[PDB]
């Protein structure tokens, strides 16, 4: 199964790449597992942006 | 491991160098922002509505690719619904292009003047780029070359 | 300084003559296609010099600046002039001008800039044969 | 939305001393 | 460092690993001419 | 644009082909005239191949 | 902390969890027991170690406190012995069980304003705070501690107490039924040391499957899940079927002699007592809580049963935290951290001027 | 609104469905509408008016062909329509006869003579 | 106020006379789909493409009926 869950994860990177999302490979794996738990994505869209704002406040 | 996936998400977005207490507060930022939405429509149509805006400003085959991948992803739907929200948040050759002088059976077209006009912008961007490079390397050091003494220097601020 | 820049001028005149000579009927089916694939590489060489001339209209160009700009054209026209003279000197028509291009693809294998130009010319010349 | 408001109930009143845009 | 690579690109016997060495040494020289470009432009 | 050279490059290859079709077809008529238009379409150059083969389709009708 | 260090205190059934707000978990965890002469007075570890010739008193046994003096002594020993702090210079946010008594809250507020004389305090529900850690305001948190259990629905934050499902089943009955099944099979699980050993075996080696029939057929056909444990004392008993039957009593209650509803059936009845516009939303952002959620795979079994229970329109999306051991403490740490939430706690001046019963108005 | 959301309203108007149902036809509509957004012919309402009059004359409905001439002036009289050429070009194309050659008649200018 | 209500009258007038031109040309459109089409034609869109869109969706609604 792990060969299939690898390829469906790999095709999902390119649709997040040409859609100009800042998610790299590691945060994409984190977020696809977290959405696989069952959390609503409409709030993840807020937490990723808020973490990236509070990250910019240091630099 | 839902309480740990937020802990590793808080580590990935933390930039590398206090790094031991900033995670402790960034997890509070994650939780304080995760609650505001939860205190308070198909999936592929949101992709098509962006594929349209792709096609209007040129770049046709990229939109034909964005639809091509989501036709294979059916044979998970809540993840692409997360990707379409962060669509504008990201950071800002092939000789087998138009090239009517190569092919097996090329059809009769005659002059186009609309591929050549977008072949001279493809180079106009190049020398407009390498001049803003020499406008942004001229300046970042001359702003240090003219000021008061010890402004741009870190050791004088000690 | 212009003596250092003039090799790309000399490696242009020996390419346009090759395409003008080997576009004649007597040179078979494949040496037609080899002089065919070089002219999309002639197009970019002209486009750089017109853009530099329009930049020279604004006075924001120097002789040192021009010598910095033309560095890729000095390589690409040189590989085309090498292929042009290698097809002319040893008379190469048909399958014999399909062997020599496959040899230069093995000569340049680790650069990946002169390889891609040469590998493009191989697949384009291999179309009639 | 504006064509949805356009489906409103119109006033069919008129005067002689009001010729242009007089609902 | 330009005398060496002017000789080494003219030698076909240097091989596959040294026309690539000659390519890397040229890539480092182009950026030095970029520094000479900005040095001329601020004059 | 150094005096329109990209603008007049795509005409000149097409015109030197049309001039070839002109002066090779001088004097010929009938089935010999379609044979001379067919006597230009063994050209591997696809810009010249797609041109004369389009002119063959109008001549051969 | 730009202001002085805050505090959080959760007086649970099996243990008391204290700490400062914004810390990783409750900074101290001590037992809910005081020791008297049967050293004169001690708390927690010294009392449990010297429990051979002394008496122990449970300040919180089944979510309801047994003695107010024991409650004040447990709070004073948590503030003075567990953390070594001064309670008069620290604000603490306390917890509460499902629908606690107003007189008990008044006595607790009088104790917090008189025996401690702190600057400010707050007291609210526990599963609402664990929900206030779990990402989602709206949803059902099923919290089963050591002496009480509750499936608490939460719609827009303020819980609907008419849909709060109360359950009198916990880890005491779990360890007791496991010990009874082991002694019925023939093991020595009866004594006090055997009860501690059986509770440790139920915490570590016990299993939780998806259903009873498949795991029972597998354990009856072979002994794959039977894992051997030889402790430092040298006792060695291995039983896979007892470990498979220990967590299944939440779905098959008659294995331990229970006549109440199951866990998934309790969540089903809680959704049955819930409103319509919040039904699918409560079924979509429910969370797991309670220290009994330390069983692996039981959350997957609960999510499968919750998907089977409700209709096909909504789904089952259960938040299964692997810090459900300290979920209520993490909740208080999330709650007291916010700067706007500093107005939520009630101070000592309003309490002293208008009685401790003003906590019913201020601490909503 | 935007044209991308507005095309889906058209796909729900012609096909009687919801936007969660019909998504294969909207996928096709984005293909044809996108990459063909810019107007390809020179815009003039006069040529389109003289073709709608010709079409209504051709069906022996000579009375409506000069009622259209009174309806076309009111569009200019009110003046909230910016592109009057496009909507008339569309309404002529979707016209059915209640009851051949066109390279001979008047056609719109190609816009290719200009450097677009 | 007033200038926000005079525009409402001036757009009801045009959405009626465009419907009259639609019915003498016997187009199958009604008052609701025409309001989508005029909105699309305001931003600038090829009528040769949008007309082909409508002539495909109205041809595919019959194969499903």
């Amino acid at each position: 199964n792990l060969n299939a869950v690898r390829e469906t994860m790999d095709v999902l990177l390119e649709i997040s790449r040409i859609l100009n999302t800042g998610l790299d490979m590691e945060t994409l794996s984190i977020c696809v597992r977290l959405c696989e738990q069952g959390i609503n994505p409409e709030a993840l869209s807020s937490v990723i942006k808020e973490l990236r704002k509070a990250t910019e406040a240091l630099k | 491991s839902i309480t740990q996936l937020f802990d590793d998400l808080c580590e990935a977005l933390l930039p590398a160098a206090n790094r031991k207490r900033a995670k402790r507060s960034l997890k509070k930022v994650a939780y304080n922002a995760l609650f505001t939405n939860l205190f308070q429509l198909p999936a592929r149509n949101k992709i098509l509505m962006l594929s349209f805006d792709l096609r209007v400003g040129g770049l046709g085959p990229k939109a034909d690719r964005l639809e091509e991948l989501v036709e294979e992803l059916e044979a998970v739907g809540s993840v692409l619904d997360l990707l379409v929200q962060l669509a504008g948040s990201g950071p800002p050759r092939d000789y087998f292009l138009n090239n009517k002088h190569v092919g097996r059976n090329v059809p009769y077209s005659g002059y186009d003047c609309d591929d050549l006009s977008v072949f001279e912008m493809d180079v106009q961007s190049l020398i407009s780029r390498e001049e803003c490079l020499c406008h942004s390397m001229i300046q970042e050091t001359l702003q240090v070359m003219e000021a008061a003494p010890g402004t741009g220097l870190p050791t004088v601020g000690l | 300084l212009v003596h250092r820049i003039l090799p790309v001028a000399a490696s242009y005149s020996a390419v346009t003559r090759f395409i003008e000579e080997k576009s004649s009927f007597e040179y078979g089916q494949v040496n037609h296609a080899l002089a065919a694939a070089m002219r999309t590489l002639v197009k970019e060489h002209l486009i750089l010099v017109s853009q530099l001339e329009q930049l020279h209209r604004q006075g924001l160009l120097s002789l040192q600046k021009l010598w910095f700009y033309i560095q890729p054209a000095m390589r690409t026209m040189d590989i085309l002039a090498s292929l042009a003279t290698s097809v002319d000197k040893g008379e190469c028509l048909g399958g014999s001008t399909l062997s020599l291009l496959h040899d230069r693809s093995f000569s340049y294998t680790g650069d990946s800039q002169a390889q891609e130009l040469c590998l493009y010319l191989t697949k384009a010349a291999s179309a009639p044969y | 939305l504006w064509e949805a408001a356009l489906t409103y109930e119109a006033s069919k009143r008129r005067c002689w001393e009001r010729v242009g845009c007089p609902p | 460092i330009r005398r060496y690579t002017d000789q080494r690109s003219l030698d076909r016997s240097f091989g596959l690993v040294g026309q690539s060495f000659c390519a890397a040494l040229h890539q480092e020289l182009r950026e030095y001419y970029r520094l000479l470009s900005v040095l001329h432009s601020q004059l | 644009l150094r005096r329109l050279l990209v603008w007049t490059y795509d005409p000149k290859i097409r015109l030197k082909t049309l001039a070839a079709l002109v002066d090779h077809c001088q004097g010929r008529k009938g089935g010999e005239l379609a044979s001379a238009v067919h006597a230009y379409t063994k050209t591997g150059d696809p810009y010249m191949r797609s041109l004369v083969q389009h002119i063959l389709s109008l001549v051969s009708h | 902390d730009d202001d002085i260090a805050a505090l959080v205190v959760d007086n649970g059934s099996g243990m008391c969890k204290a700490g400062f707000a914004g810390d990783d978990a409750p900074r101290a965890v001590f037992p809910s027991i005081v020791g008297r002469p049967r050293k004169d007075s001690y708390v927690g570890d010294e009392a449990q170690s010297k429990r051979g010739i002394l008496t122990l008193k449970y300040p919180i046994e089944h979510g309801i406190v047994t003695n107010w003096d024991d409650m004040e002594k447990i709070w004073h020993h948590t503030f003075y012995n567990e953390l070594r702090v001064a309670p008069e210079e620290h604000p603490v946010l306390l917890t509460e069980a499902p629908l606690n008594p107003k007189a008990n809250r008044e006595k607790m507020t009088q104790i917090m304003f008189e025996t401690f004389n702190t600057p400010a305090m707050y007291v609210a529900i526990q599963a609402v705070l664990s929900l206030y850690a779990s990402g989602r305001t709206t949803g059902i948190v099923m919290d089963s501690g050591d002496g009480v259990t509750h499936t608490v629905p939460i719609y827009e934050g303020y819980a609907l107490p008419h849909a709060i499902l109360r359950l009198d089943l916990a880890g005491r009955d779990l360890t007791d039924y496991l010990m009874k099944i082991l002694t019925e099979r023939g093991y020595s699980f009866t004594t006090t040391a055997e009860r501690e050993i059986v509770r440790d075996i139920k915490e570590k080696l016990c299993y939780v499957a998806l259903d009873f029939e498949q795991e029972m057929a597998t354990a009856a056909s072979s002994s794959s899940l039977e894992k051997s444990y030889e402790l430092p004392d040298g006792q060695v008993i291995t039983i896979g079927n007892e470990r498979f039957r220990c967590p299944e009593a939440l779905f098959q209650p008659s294995f331990l002699g229970m006549e109440s509803c199951g866990i998934h059936e309790t969540t089903f009845n809680s959704i049955m007592k819930c409103d319509v516009d919040i039904r699918k939303d409560l079924y979509a952002n429910t969370v797991l809580s309670g220290g009994t959620t330390m069983y692996p795979g039981i959350a997957d079994r609960m999510q499968k049963e919750i998907t089977a229970l409700a209709p096909s329109t909504m789904k089952i999306k259960i938040i299964a935290p692997p810090e459900r051991k300290y979920s209520v403490w993490i909740g208080g740490s999330i709650l007291a951290s916010l700067s706007t939430f500093q107005q939520m706690w009630i101070s000592k001046q309003e309490y002293d001027e208008s009685g401790p019963s003003i906590v019913h108005r201020k601490c909503f | 609104k935007s044209p991308n959301v507005l095309l889906q309203n058209l796909c729900c108007r012609i096909l009687g469905r919801s936007e969660a149902d019909v998504a294969q036809q909207f996928q096709y509509a984005v293909r044809v509408i996108g990459s063909n957004f810019a107007p390809t012919v020179e815009r003039d309402e006069f040529l389109v008016a003289e073709k709608i009059k010709k079409e209504l004359i051709r069906q022996r409905r000579e009375a409506d062909a000069a009622l259209f001439s009174e309806l076309h002036r009111k569009l200019h009289s009110q003046g909230v329509l910016k592109n009057k050429w496009s909507i008339l070009y569309l309404l002529l194309s979707l016209s059915e006869d209640p009851r051949s050659y066109a390279t001979l008649f008047a056609q719109a200018l190609p816009r290719d003579a200009h450097s677009t």
